[PDB]
């Protein structure tokens, strides 16, 4: 060891890292799904297909 | 005379002294609730009778 | 304070402001203000010392007086209109009384005299609530009654707030009074553009809330309530001096920063309406605000004041304070000017 | 100004007519700037907590970038919608009030007399 | 953090763990009272956690690798140079006293954090309530100035008000002649330079100022040099105390929650030790401050937050 | 009108009896503040406002919106009870319980 | 020849009750550090 | 004279306000506000507001001014007051004299000087008091109003117990 | 307009100028504040009864209740002020000038 007291951030909070990566991946797939649905609705309403 | 005194006196120094003096007049309040509400009453009387902000 | 009781009381502050924002009846506006004042009194008396009791008493007296003037304006509106809809008022006397009452609740000059006292008397988190969240409900009422707001009254209040808030902060060394006079000047800027374009009122309100929340969060993160204790920050946390530097330069409205965004748009809306003298003198008067912001940047970031020996102990301990949204708020308070046309989302 | 326009259908962040508009591209430079602001927030978050700035918490930096891009995409959609509404109202008002917007007779500079001011 | 408002809401009350043995006991005495074993003896009879007396390098023992830092990074002051040159020009005397007050403040915060998080009582040696009896004993000897006493009283006025006093204060009566006999038997060549008037001033501010003011807010036990040798009599006296004074009686879960929130935030504990009072004994100018800060950051394990230092072998930093 | 006459008569009789009692025997020659009392007065005031909310109930039972009326009546008496329970458990009703 | 940094004399100008002490605001002392006044 | 009874009670109402607002002592100020509350109740009763007038007696005078006089008795135990009182009295009776000699006045608003019986309705309400029915509709129509008022009173209990504790 | 409204508004302005001109006591200020409330109650009540506006008959009660709760809060502040200085004098509340 090095430290005389075990630090709070000596080991990674794996629950919080998992929630972070899962939330970020969810927001990316929801953003890409929203964007594809929006370009499809734009092309449907304006007749560009 | 000019570029250490008078051109220094007329634009920056007199402006700075004026803002200092206005700052000390605005912030010389005695912390009394009585005087602030008396100023609020004088504000309402000037707004109604002297400025006609209610018409 | 019990944390559950703190959560219920903060939700009640929020509920009072939300009731003001969502209601169509004047009695529910007045109820939202009463609920908000009643719930925010314990937040000011959180630490139980005579300065907090004095600040809460002064706050109670000013907000209760404004609440009675508000109810008299509502009652005169009911005389001359027979109804209670939160819309334009149907009497100029009721319009004057409601504008006075809302200016007292905002602490706009010449009803500004409680804001530095009450802000100084209370902790930094409760002064954060007072200078940001407590502006939201009266500005929303001013938003809805602007077809009946007298122009000369609201512009007199605006320029008087900008000048008095500029000169008031020049004499201050306490950080809470600096933020209070800065608040008075920024509310003057918000009401000056209100009858011309209330979207710019909302823009100035949002940018002010972001920058003021940033400065209060930095002050809480460094435990500093004076200029001279803020000057120790370089020897303890040198990143915090850079953050207070960029945020104070932004609050001065210096481009390319985000606090240049409101006043520019405000001038952009006041010259379309052929008012040229007024935004000119307003912008020149805001140089007073920039002067005492620059005073704080000189003492904190651009020079190194002398420290003490016991500071060496605080080098061995990290900041365990939850600096909630401080990097996000610091980025939004400084780097937002390239996204200036985002303001149309407030329309 | 446009507050009675969005008052028959209140509290809609993006109304249904906003779907007639092309959405911002994901390579929108405004959206790339908002992602850059998320990256700067992640760096300041490492800096104020005395973490190594570029290296520590890459999951946290990526959630900063992702959350700013996510919020900013919808903010840009609403921005473009409101300027489209502004122009739609402008053009419909000009089309419905021709007496207020006459077609001005454009004159060529052979008829236009301008006063000459010599620089001498 | 580990403890906060959420853990208090989700059931963690400190009166569940506040048993009868959860007592903060401070042992006091003069420079060679021999209290240092007595305290340990009490902590091995009542089952309490013993904290040794906070010196210059207490904060060094609580942070980093636990090893003492070089004296320019912690202290900037010497006890031995105080013993050699008490009236020195560089201001070692009050700088040493102010650093020791900050160290005892940190130690009292550690003791209250252990007591309020575990329910185990703590035996201290010369807490922040008894630190001032050196200060006045320096000021009565002309070792420090009146301005140094004013600075000390400002820092004490805004720091000690936030804490609870100990439950038991144990004092050890040892006369100045026996103190000097034990100093000469100790053999420390610096500590043998202590005058008689300084030790007599320590005893006078002990008996005339400290013990009268701690007799109201807690329970003072006072022993001579020979009756403090029997630890069983001292522990018998502690176990048969009827606690009826001081502000420990009116401590519910809310007040002790607020106190535990205070004593786990060490920068908030150490906030007002560095107040901007520009006293020449404690003021460090900006060039020395900058230079010693940047030398402190280059120490191993000290550049970043504790879990974030590759040079001392911290892993998974890109996921922290 | 009869009520104003009756109030005037009761006030006149009371003032006449007080004037007799203060001037018929003239013929012959011959604190530290207590927080507890203030708290019980404020608790009276707050529960008295809650009672003022409860006073139109004999008229409110005549409505055709009885499910809503019964819900709001029970909710007001319940919030008076929650005020009492908070006053109880936070030691507000102590030493004058 | 090194860079000037503020001395104690420069820094004491920012520790007063106000920034510009006049005749009226000369009895003003700065507030307490923890903002707690004694109960008198 | 009896056709002006609401006006006479309103004169006594303003006289009571000049009484306590000149602030002789908070106990005499409490007495002046009590007398004012009684005569304002009488005004409300003469416009047919029986329940609202009895709320002035039960809640304002019997509930709130009791607590004011109580706190005043626990806390307490001139020339400006008398001059202010005669000033407000002379201003009020100059208002009376003008609006009686002219049957019209304009201080800020225009005011008729006839007896205020003239504005009333000339019908009946059948077998109910309309004011009683509108107050009874707080439970049927005023659901959100009941919610926000009861929540504010519960919060008021909590707030008084927070700020009076000192801890 | 009708003649009683003149006096109820004048009562409001008299109690307003009483509340905007303090003498010494905080209690006298709270009495002027509740006089302002009483006049608002009476004026609201006379309008609502004159108009036969039925649903607004519950409005002055609400105006009473909230404001008396407000008054309760004010009394508590006064008491805490009176637990600091011995009196409720407004001139003792001047620490926040600096
Ligand atoms: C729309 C408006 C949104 C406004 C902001 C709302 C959230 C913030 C306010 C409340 C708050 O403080 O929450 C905590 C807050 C973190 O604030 P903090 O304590 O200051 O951050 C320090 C570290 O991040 C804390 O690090 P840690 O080690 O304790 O944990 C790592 C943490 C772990 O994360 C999690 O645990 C998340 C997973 C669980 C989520 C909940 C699941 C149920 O990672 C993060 O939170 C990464 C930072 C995320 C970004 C923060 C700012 C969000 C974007 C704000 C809008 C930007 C707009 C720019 C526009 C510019 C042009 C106008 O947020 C989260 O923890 C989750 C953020 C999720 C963002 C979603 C965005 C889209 C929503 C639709
Ligand atoms: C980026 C800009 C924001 C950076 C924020 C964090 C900066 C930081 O901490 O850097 C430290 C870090 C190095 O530090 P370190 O050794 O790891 O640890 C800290 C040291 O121990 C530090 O040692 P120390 O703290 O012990 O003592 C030295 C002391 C030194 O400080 C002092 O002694 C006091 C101050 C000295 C005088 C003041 C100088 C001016 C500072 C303010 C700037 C004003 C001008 C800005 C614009 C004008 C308007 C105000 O303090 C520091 O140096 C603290 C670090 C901060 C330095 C830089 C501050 C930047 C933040 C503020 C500016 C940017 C945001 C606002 C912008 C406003 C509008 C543009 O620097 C970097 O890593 C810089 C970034 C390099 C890589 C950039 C890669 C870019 C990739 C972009 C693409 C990927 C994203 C794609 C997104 C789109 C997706 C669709
Ligand atoms: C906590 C909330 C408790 C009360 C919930 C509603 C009770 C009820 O009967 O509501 C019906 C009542 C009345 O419904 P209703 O069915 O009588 O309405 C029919 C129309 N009239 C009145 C003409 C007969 O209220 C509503 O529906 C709307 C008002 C309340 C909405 C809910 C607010 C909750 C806010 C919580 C924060
Ligand atoms: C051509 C342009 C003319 C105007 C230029 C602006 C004013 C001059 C330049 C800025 C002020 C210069 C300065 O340093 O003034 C110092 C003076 C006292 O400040 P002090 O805190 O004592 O100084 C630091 C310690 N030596 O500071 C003061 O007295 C206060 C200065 C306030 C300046 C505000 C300027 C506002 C302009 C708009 C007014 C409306
Ligand atoms: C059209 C507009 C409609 C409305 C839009 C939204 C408006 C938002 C207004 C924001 C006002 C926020 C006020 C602060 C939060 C309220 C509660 C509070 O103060 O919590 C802080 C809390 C208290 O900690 P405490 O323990 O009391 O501190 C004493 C020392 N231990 O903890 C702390 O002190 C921790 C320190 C950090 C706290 C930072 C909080 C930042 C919140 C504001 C973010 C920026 C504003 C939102 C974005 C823009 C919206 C306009
Ligand atoms: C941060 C973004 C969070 C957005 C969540 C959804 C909010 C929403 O749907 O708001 C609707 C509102 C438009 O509603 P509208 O009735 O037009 O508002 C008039 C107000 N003057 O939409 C908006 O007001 C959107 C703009 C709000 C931006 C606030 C922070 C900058
Ligand atoms: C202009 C707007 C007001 C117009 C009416 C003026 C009424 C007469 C009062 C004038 C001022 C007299 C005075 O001494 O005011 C100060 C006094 C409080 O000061 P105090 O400490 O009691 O006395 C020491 C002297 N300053 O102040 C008071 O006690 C004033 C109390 C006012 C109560 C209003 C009574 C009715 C007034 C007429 C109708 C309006
Ligand atoms: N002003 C002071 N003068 C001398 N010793 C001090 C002073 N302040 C604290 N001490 C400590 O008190 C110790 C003497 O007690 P002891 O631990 O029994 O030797 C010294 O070794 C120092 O660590």
């Amino acid at each position: 060891k090095f430290y005389i007291q075990e630090p709070p951030h000596g080991s990674p909070n794996w629950l919080k890292v998992g929630l972070t990566l899962g939330t970020s991946a969810f927001l990316w797939i929801y953003l890409i799904k929203q964007h594809n649905e929006d370009v499809l609705e734009y092309k449907r309403r304006n007749g560009l297909e | 005379l000019l570029d250490l005194i008078w051109l220094e006196t007329i634009l920056p120094k007199t402006i700075s002294l004026a803002q200092m003096k206005m700052s000390t007049t605005i912030t010389s309040q005695k912390g009394l609730i009585k005087l602030y509400f008396l100023s609020f009453l004088i504000t309402i009387l000037i707004s109604t009778t002297l400025l006609n902000f209610h018409e | 304070m019990n944390p559950i009781i703190l959560i219920i009381i903060l939700m009640t502050v929020m509920l009072g402001t939300i009731i003001v924002m969502i209601s169509t009846h004047w009695l529910l506006i007045w109820i939202g203000f009463e609920m908000n004042m009643l719930a925010i009194i314990p937040i000011m008396m959180k630490k139980h010392n005579p300065r907090a009791t004095e600040a809460s008493t002064k706050y109670f007296l000013t907000q209760s007086t404004a609440s009675m003037l508000l109810m008299m304006a509502i009652i005169i509106n009911l005389m001359f209109s027979g109804q209670w809809t939160v819309m334009k008022l149907f009497n100029p006397m009721a319009s004057m009384l409601m504008t006075m009452a809302l200016a007292m609740k905002l602490g706009m000059a010449p009803f500004h005299f409680w804001v530095p006292e009450v802000t100084q008397g209370i902790p930094l988190s409760s002064g954060l609530i007072l200078l940001t969240w407590q502006k939201l409900a009266p500005m929303s009422v001013l938003y809805q009654i602007l077809p009946s707001i007298n122009l000369d009254l609201i512009l007199t209040l605006s320029i008087l707030s900008i000048t008095i808030g500029g000169w008031g902060g020049l004499n201050q060394t306490q950080l809470r009074k600096i933020m209070a006079y800065s608040s008075i000047a920024h509310m003057g800027w918000m009401t000056a553009v209100l009858l011309y374009n209330p979207t710019m009122t909302l823009l100035n309100l949002i940018i002010y809330i972001i920058m003021t929340s940033t400065m209060f969060t930095l002050f809480m993160a460094n435990s500093t309530t004076t200029t001279l204790s803020l000057s120790h920050t370089w020897n303890k946390a040198p990143i915090m001096t850079i953050l207070v530097l960029i945020t104070l330069l932004s609050m001065g409205g210096l481009p390319p920063l985000s606090g240049f965004m409101p006043k520019w748009m405000i001038i952009q809306e006041m010259t379309k309406n052929d008012s040229i003298i007024l935004p000119t003198l307003m912008a020149i008067t805001a140089l007073l605000n920039l002067y005492f912001y620059m005073r704080l940047t000189y003492s904190t970031a651009l020079t190194m004041f002398p420290s003490t020996n016991n500071m060496k102990m605080k080098w061995q301990f990290p900041t365990t304070k939850r600096m909630t949204l401080l990097p996000t708020m610091t980025v939004l308070s400084t780097m937002l000017l390239p996204l200036t046309p985002i303001l149309s989302i407030l329309e | 100004m446009m507050t009675g326009r969005q008052a028959r259908a209140p509290l809609q962040f993006l109304p249904d007519e906003a779907r007639s508009l092309p959405p911002p591209k994901l390579t929108d430079p405004r959206l790339a700037y908002i992602g850059f602001l998320g990256y700067c927030s992640g760096l300041i978050d490492n800096a104020i907590r005395r973490r190594p700035v570029l290296s520590a918490g890459l999951h946290r930096q990526f959630l900063y970038i992702t959350s700013f891009v996510f919020v900013g995409y919808y903010l840009l959609k609403r921005q473009d919608y409101m300027y489209a509404v502004r122009d739609h109202d402008m053009f419909s008002y000009i089309k419905s009030h021709p007496e207020d917007f006459p077609e001005k007779d454009k004159k060529t500079y052979r008829e236009v007399f301008e006063e000459f001011h010599p620089v001498r | 953090l580990q403890y906060g408002p959420l853990a208090y809401i989700l059931g963690e009350k400190t009166t569940k763990k506040m048993t009868e043995n959860s007592k903060l006991i401070t042992v006091d005495g003069n420079i060679c009272s021999g209290k240092s074993k007595l305290a340990k003896e009490v902590a091995e009879k009542l089952g309490l956690k013993h904290f040794p007396e906070a010196g210059i390098h207490y904060a060094d023992s609580t942070t980093g690798d636990g090893k003492p830092l070089p004296v320019r990074f912690s202290g900037n002051c010497s006890l031995e140079k105080f013993y050699d040159d008490p009236k020195s020009n560089d201001g070692n005397s009050y700088r040493l006293q102010a650093w020791l007050y900050a160290s005892r403040l940190l130690q009292y915060a550690d003791a209250l954090e252990h007591l309020l998080s575990t329910g185990q009582g703590v035996v201290l040696e010369r807490s922040i309530y008894s630190d001032f009896v050196f200060l006045e004993a320096m000021y009565r000897q002309g070792f420090i100035r009146k301005q140094c006493v004013d600075h000390y009283n400002q820092v004490k006025k805004v720091t000690v008000c936030e804490y609870l006093p100990p439950h038991v204060v144990i004092y050890v009566d040892v006369p100045v002649s026996e103190v000097q006999s034990r100093i000469q038997k100790k053999g420390n060549p610096h500590e043998m330079k202590i005058t008689s008037a300084y030790l007599q001033d320590i005893e006078n501010v002990y008996k005339g100022t400290f013990l009268p003011e701690m007799s109201e807010k807690c329970e003072v036990l006072q022993y001579s040099a020979w009756e403090a040798e029997d630890a069983e009599k001292v522990v018998e006296d502690i176990q048969y105390l009827k606690y009826d004074k001081g502000p420990w009686l009116d401590q519910d879960d809310r007040k002790l929650h607020n106190l535990r929130m205070l004593v786990q935030d060490k920068l908030e504990v150490l906030n007002y030790t560095s107040i901007p009072v520009f006293l020449p004994e404690v003021t460090i100018g900006a060039h020395q401050s900058d230079r010693v800060f940047q030398e402190f950051t280059e120490l191993p394990g000290r550049k970043y937050r504790a879990g974030y230092n590759e040079d001392v072998g911290d892993k998974w930093i890109w996921l922290k | 009108m009869n009520l104003m006459i009756t109030l005037l008569t009761n006030f006149t009789l009371a003032t006449l009896l007080v004037t007799i009692a203060f001037w018929l025997p003239q013929l012959n020659v011959y604190l530290p503040f207590s927080m507890k009392f203030f708290l019980v007065a404020i608790t009276f005031l707050l529960f008295d406002l809650e009672i003022a909310l409860l006073l139109p109930l004999p008229w409110a039972s005549q409505t055709t919106n009885l499910n809503t009326m019964l819900t709001m009546a029970l909710l007001l008496i319940f919030l008076l009870a929650v005020s009492l329970a908070y006053e109880w458990t936070q030691k507000g009703l102590e030493w004058t319980e | 020849a090194r860079q000037w940094q503020p001395d104690v004399e420069w820094a004491e100008q920012y520790g007063g009750a106000v920034m510009y002490p006049t005749k009226e605001t000369a009895h003003w002392k700065p507030p307490p550090w923890n903002d707690v006044d004694p109960p008198k | 004279m009896m056709t002006y009874i609401v006006f006479i009670l309103s004169i006594i109402f303003v006289m009571g306000f000049v009484g306590f607002s000149s602030k002789p002592s908070p106990i005499y100020g409490g007495l002046g506000l009590i007398v004012s509350g009684g005569v304002g109740c009488g005004i409300v009763l003469n416009f047919g507001g029986s329940f609202l007038g009895l709320m002035v007696f039960l809640i304002y005078l019997g509930g709130m001014m009791v607590v004011f006089g109580y706190t005043t008795a626990m806390a307490t135990e001139n020339k400006v007051v008398l001059g202010t009182f005669i000033t407000g009295l002379l201003m009020e009776f100059l208002m009376v004299y003008y609006v009686l000699k002219d049957k019209e006045v304009e201080i800020v608003f225009k005011f008729n000087g006839m007896g205020d019986w003239v504005i009333y309705d000339t019908g009946d309400s059948g077998f109910f008091s309309e004011e009683a029915m509108g107050i009874a509709a707080l439970y049927s129509y005023g659901t959100w109003l009941v919610i926000v008022t009861g929540w504010s009173l519960l919060i008021g209990v909590v707030v008084i117990m927070e700020i009076t504790r000192g801890n | 307009m009708s003649l009683v409204y003149m006096n109820i508004m004048m009562a409001f302005t008299v109690s307003l100028t009483g509340l905007l001109m303090y003498r010494s006591h905080l209690m006298s200020s709270l009495l002027c504040l509740e006089g302002m409330m009483l006049s608002l109650f009476i004026l609201a009540t006379l309008m609502i009864l004159n108009s036969h506006f039925t649903l607004a008959s519950m409005m002055p009660i609400i105006l009473l209740v909230f404001a008396a709760c407000e008054a309760a809060l004010g009394l508590s502040l006064l008491v805490m002020v009176s637990n600091t200085y011995g009196t409720d004098y407004v001139q003792n509340l001047n620490l926040l000038q600096c």
